[PDB]
């Protein structure tokens, strides 16, 4: 919740999948404000330099929820940052 | 304030959303205008939702969007621009009126609408 290390990889993947499907069932402005919250939360806990770019402008091969998670995992490992909860 | 959309837009195809980060924005594609022209909208929020949903039915736009941005526009949500075109916490592509209502542009005039990145929008404002 507060940090990335509070997430297991599966739990974090659950959030990322919401950027591809309507998990919440919300529509219109309410859906947008939820996705707004998820985006800024994503940027906050991952501390990734490309921010939401990881999700909305992914590198080739990393366009899927699995790829997004893997990009986060790889970047944080490369920067000596704590990874996901085990596991 | 409810209204009726008018305008023909402008006929260009390809990565039309690439022009959103340049100049004074990219005008609304004609094939997008076709889906909006002659329709009634209860509010601007209503029009904004319908606009992106129309973008979601356009192959020329879809092909140049990530799978994530494709889902968003399919839900009537504004797509996100590249990080390079962000402005702090402002990240979404934005619909903007070229001339404001008091100068005196029309609210639902498609020919008065352009798409801009948050970064380009600030640069436009500075040039005024």
């Amino acid at each position: 919740k507060n940090n990335l290390s509070d997430y297991t990889e599966s739990e974090f993947l659950e959030i990322i999948e919401e950027f591809f499907k309507n998990k919440s069932g919300l529509k219109g402005s309410e859906l947008e404000k939820r996705m707004d919250k998820l985006v800024k939360h994503f940027e906050e806990v991952t501390s990734h330099p490309r921010k939401s770019g990881v999700i909305f402008h992914p590198k080739p091969g990393f366009e899927t929820p699995e790829g997004i998670v893997k990009e986060v995992k790889e970047w944080r490992a490369a920067n000596g940052l704590p990874g996901f909860k085990a596991g | 304030e409810p209204g009726v959309a008018t305008g023909n837009g402008q006929p260009v195809t390809g990565n039309w959303l690439a022009g959103a980060s340049q100049g004074d924005g990219v005008p609304i594609p004609s094939q997008i205008a076709d889906q909006l022209r002659g329709k009634e909208f209860k509010s601007w929020r209503d029009f904004r939702e319908q606009f992106w949903m129309a973008v979601s039915k356009d192959p020329s736009a879809l092909e140049n969007l990530s799978p994530s941005n494709r889902y968003f526009v399919s839900q009537g949500l504004a797509p996100y621009a590249v990080p390079e075109e962000h402005l702090g916490s402002k990240e979404k592509f934005e619909i903007h009126h070229v001339v404001p209502l008091e100068s005196g542009g029309a609210l639902y005039n498609i020919d008065n609408l352009v798409i801009v990145t948050p970064k380009r929008h600030s640069e436009i404002h500075k040039e005024l």
